[PDB]
DNA sequence: TACG
DNA sequence: TTACG
């Protein structure tokens, strides 16, 4: 159960023109604000009153209203414009406030295949009773990448969890860590553990297997 | 000019928590004050506001009857009283203020609020050992967030990927912190990972070797 | 001149008692500021034409109408808007909850500056009933609500209307008095007035 | 607000062996069930009591419990084993019931880039005030396929909605429809309308355009 | 045939109420568990409520407590889910399910659609997606109908190969919109004639529209 | 002396005081009792434990499990603490407490697999039960007999209580001081029986 | 409504 | 403070 949406994504390169739309069906006000958020920071007010620039916002930002549709436009994307953007629904005095789903403008780059590594469990963790097998997908593009765990060539699902880093500032890649967890008992009833990575950069999906304790 | 949120932290389902938001550098006078929240990896969810001049309040549906926003002109501080908290109330709670009744031009940095049955616990760090290159540290089974991972106390930064934590089915968090380095340096230079979990005051440095 | 909170009986005949009630600060100052800006931008203001002899003229004010039934004045018929702005619905409801009177119609006037006005009239339509209760909520610059009593076949009352003030007219006021908002000779900022009424089929 | 999630996805070929894991940590009971659902049909029960095969379920379905982890194993898939699989968590008498997130098992295929077609709005529709521009991505694999709208080379977002067909029985491909909607005024303010498609089987973005009035 | 039939579904304003019934045929609802489980479009199963029919003990999901009531009538072999103050997010297919266990649901009804919305029932507008240039692609845009569902056939049912009818989408206006497409050898454009047939039974509206090039 | 009807029974009044037992047939409805029997058989961590009598190490003719934060020693053997109560057992605990006014912090579970399983004559009079303990007994499965005999004074009254599926028995007052009880072996076939005895254990 |  | 059926 979740109260919000994950931000949607938009791929763009420096110099592109971007217009995000915010539908507000049957609204009757232009009291609309637009915000910007970068990872780990609080939002910043970009636009108030549908079209008014907040102080310190560059002039390449503009806000517009057509009918019940509101728009935020960046005329030519600068490198510091890659962030998540939010639209605040028409806010009537005395009434609640509603943020739309965020739009996350990530930067386009060349396809870049991941360097894949697999890590067996430490002996410390096995002593404790559990086994974590990590599979790392390092510095790749684009974001879409399917990791598939196999144990004695049985495809696993529901015993692994993954996490993705934010797009890297220097080289515009992503990284992914998937972690498969078993009991020590369950770990020792099998021999070969393999993560199979599927990505655009890769000809054919790669696999990084290992046999237990070698 | 700043807003400071405080009073967050850890409580169990059904428990109570009272967040505070202090204004410094300016004064909340005729301002509208809002509490917005953001769950990890998710979007902003406005939860409440007060018109400080009149005391009028508004609340989000997901939250009405359980939360109460208030302010003290006397102490230049706003408050969010959160009762009957449930797991999905877990988020970074932002305080924000408004010249307008809606346009939030100043925001605090946010307090984290975690709602779970789990009890404060430091992590166990396990090596991710380089093979026949990349290595790292598995920061496993801690609670609540956050956790800090540096490498070689700070000397090592280039090439490091510290991942967002994952919430395991046990209600405990697990992340991993990896580095890619030249294979040649494996035998030579030492790689220690430095793991701080301030909520339990656990500091752990683990050396990582093939 | 009447400018303090209170209930004032300004005449008692020929139709009956004419009573007006003044409540300054009914809407708090910051909310009144915010209401003024939002209604200035969100109300579908138009400058409409009246007809007095055989000629058509532009009214020296912007106007808008809300409610299921229409308002026809100066051969101007304001098409009824069913969709009330939420802020206007809230203000309607507050006036109703504290005063005990109900409304189904709202006229909105924007006096852009000192050159805008409304001329002498009474609110004595057949669609508004005989002893009509009318509520007036003001925002923006103070302007003067002037009243003059009709002679039988000259009594005057002045009511300054400031930011956030609620005025109620009831009793014989529309039968026995006329009112206007005059032009001014020094600069005025915009004023929004909300007049809530009951319109009948 | 969303009460549940959309099913996770596992890609497998016929005859592969699949073990879906359902985590129920801190649990102290083996009253666990497994269900299968196919598009448009109601779920049917497969495993009850963690490991007991339901009356008339194929024997290739297995279920077992190790510690607090429950597993549903298909020994080797067959064409009608591709469906969504839900784990009903440990059900304690007198307590609520909870279904886990579904796991959608889909057929693997060779990568197939999408066929891209763009449809300008009908004249019928514009004679009523709205312009709907459709872009079809036909018979592709895998499911992931981004679509970016451009209007006079301005990147759009927030003003379009898309939909994906279920996996086709025989060619094992997916198809996608995206609709960009504008007012007639907005639409007639601009000349070039394009849908730009990226996909695993596309080394570059494929763009399909039309100029208003041609 | 040990069937199970749901009644009482359909459309209601937010804040309104429905009473779902589940008629038990074939078998008996004597000493079993009756569950109500819902599924929002594209999402996983969400258990709503259950009753132990012998004692009348009931359990409810937190999302639903205080607003729904499950009950049983042994006399008529009929279960009931009274749903009050419905919110938009209660919109789902509601299933009725029975078990001899307290949790393992072996029998399922086919479920009725419950739509909680402020929109009013409305038949679709049908616009053509006229074929232009590419391998021949054409279709119909079934826009601005309410509520779900809608049926689309091609040429009264003869043309079915190459047909993709896409899942509908809920627009910001509250109305649904979908697309159906078919790919065609471009040589038939001159000869063969193509018509989409649209049934919207909630509006009792049937529309055939012919799709030709311009 | 045979008690098989719902009721409050003062089975003796001396020498220590009133011994009181209360019988509630059908405390758990029949279908729920069936389901509880299945779940507790399947889920409870049953073990056959070894006792020691006069240097003799014996397997108890029953499976047992313990719940509660405080250990439990009888017949010279110690059942270690299980603070994580099965949720069904916690629920049944709460129902018993609300419908009786008595509180509990300990649960002993006995599973009698068939007619050869049993428990021998004893009283539940540990010092860790306190003075005049209150004990609640909830039974599931096949009917078995709870036999009681009154302890004689320094130098015999008897009661048989059949315990059927879903029946709650309460013992309070002087019952453990003045009586012993057992569940005997039977000679005809028996299906499994689960008994839950809720008790208060002290530090 | 044309008046400041 | 279990070996019986
Ligand atoms: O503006 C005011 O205070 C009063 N307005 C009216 O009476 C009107 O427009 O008819
Ligand atoms: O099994 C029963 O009914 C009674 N059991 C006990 O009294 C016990 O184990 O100490
Ligand atoms: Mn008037
Ligand atoms: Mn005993």
């Amino acid at each position: 159960i979740q109260m919000t949406q994950s931000p949607s994504s938009l791929s763009a390169s420096v110099g592109d023109r971007v217009t995000i739309t915010c539908r507000a069906s049957q609204s009757v006000s232009s009291a609309v604000a637009w915000y910007q958020q970068k990872p780990g920071k609080a939002p910043k007010l970009l636009i108030y009153s549908a079209s008014s620039l907040y102080s310190g916002v560059p002039s390449r930002f503009s806000g517009s209203r057509s009918g019940t549709d509101f728009t935020l436009t960046i005329s030519s994307l600068q490198p510091e414009d890659f962030a998540t953007y939010y639209c605040q629904q028409p806010s009537y005095i005395y009434y609640p406030v509603t943020f739309g789903q965020g739009t996350k403008v990530e930067i386009k780059r060349t396809v870049a295949a991941p360097s894949v590594f697999i890590f067996p469990p430490s002996d410390s963790q096995l002593k404790s009773g559990t086994a974590s097998v990590v599979c790392l997908l390092n510095n790749f593009y684009p974001r879409e990448a399917k990791v598939q765990w196999k144990v004695d060539n049985a495809l696993q699902s529901g015993n692994s969890q993954e996490s993705v880093t934010e797009q890297d500032s220097k080289d515009s890649t992503y990284s992914l860590s998937s972690t498969l967890t078993l009991s020590k008992a369950d770990y020792e009833k099998h021999k070969v553990y393999a993560c199979e990575v599927t990505h655009q950069g890769l000809s054919s999906p790669v696999t990084k297997s290992f046999n237990r304790g070698e | 000019v700043q807003l400071v949120e405080s009073g967050g932290g850890l409580v169990q389902p059904g428990g109570s928590l009272r967040l505070s938001c202090a204004a410094s550098g300016f004064n909340f006078s005729y301002s509208s004050i809002h509490w917005v929240r953001q769950a990890p990896g998710k979007g902003l969810e406005w939860v409440a506001y007060i018109y400080s001049s009149s005391g009028y309040t508004s609340y989000a549906d997901s939250v009405k009857g359980r939360f109460t926003i208030s302010a003290d002109t006397s102490k230049n501080t706003a408050y969010l009283q959160m009762n009957s908290l449930r797991a999905e109330d877990t988020a970074v709670y932002y305080c924000a203020r408004g010249d307008s009744w809606y346009a939030m031009d100043y925001w605090g940095q946010g307090t984290l609020v975690t709602v779970s049955s789990a009890s404060t616990k430091g992590p166990s760090v396990f090596p991710l050992a380089p093979s026949s290159a990349a290595l790292g540290c598995l920061v496993k089974d801690y609670f609540p967030e956050p956790v800090t991972v540096s490498w070689n106390s700070g000397a090592l930064t280039s090439g490091v990927h510290t991942f967002p934590a994952v919430l395991q089915s046990s209600g405990l968090y697990s992340l991993s912190s990896v580095v890619t380095v030249p294979s040649s340096s494996l035998g030579t230079q030492t790689y220690i990972c430095n793991v701080n979990h301030k909520p339990s005051n656990t500091k752990v440095d683990k050396k990582v070797e093939p | 001149v009447i400018d303090r909170e209170g209930v004032y009986e300004i005449s008692l005949s020929p139709t009956g008692v004419s009573r007006v009630c003044l409540y300054p600060g009914f809407v708090d100052v910051k909310e009144a500021d915010w209401i003024l800006e939002q209604l200035s931008q969100d109300v579908p203001w138009k400058q409409r034409t009246g007809i007095r002899e055989d000629i058509t003229y532009q009214q020296p004010r912007l106007t808008a109408w809300y409610g299921e039934l229409p308002y026809t004045y100066s051969r101007i018929t304001m098409e009824p808007n069913p969709h009330w702005h939420p802020v206007l619905r809230t203000l309607k409801n507050r006036i109703e909850e504290n005063t005990g009177h109900t409304f189904n119609s709202l006229l909105c006037n924007l006096y852009r500056n000192e050159k805008d006005s409304v001329d002498w009239h009474s609110d004595d339509c057949p669609s508004l009933g005989r002893s009509p209760i009318i509520a007036s909520l003001s925002f923006g610059a103070t302007r003067t609500f002037e009243m003059r009593k009709k002679p039988p076949p000259v009594e005057r009352v002045k009511i300054p209307l400031d930011h956030g003030t609620l005025l109620i007219m009831e009793g014989a006021t529309q039968a026995d008095w006329q009112h206007r908002v005059p032009k001014e000779y020094h600069s005025r900022e915009p004023r929004v007035n909300l007049t809530f009424r009951t319109v009948y089929p």
